[PDB]
């Protein structure tokens, strides 16, 4: 500490603060209810 | 030895059987079937 500035200690920001907050909202959207793959079925023949 | 890539035919297994245990033989035909046609396809009718 104290040599490295202070914000040398970690990852750096790289996206800004305000485009976290776009970016959180596509994907919230586009991982929530809106997906469409869907996993297993069954195969029987039935007359119903 | 020798190979064929060959699934149209058989052309490759002839001879007259000589016992009802007979392994070697060409090929005789079969019984003639129909259709029998019946799709498992979510919602096929019926054609009965």
């Amino acid at each position: 500490a104290n040599l490295d500035p202070a914000e040398f200690e970690n990852t750096p920001q790289l996206i800004e603060n305000s485009n976290m907050t776009r970016l959180q909202i596509a994907l919230k959207m586009l991982t929530g209810d809106m997906d469409d793959i869907v996993k297993g079925l069954i195969l029987h023949k039935r007359a119903c | 030895i020798t190979n064929a890539r060959t699934n149209n035919d058989e052309t490759h297994a002839t001879g007259p059987i000589e016992d009802l245990n007979s392994t070697s033989h060409g090929r005789e035909p079969e019984i003639e079937s129909f259709a029998d046609r019946a799709e498992l396809a979510m919602m096929i009718q019926g054609m009965t």
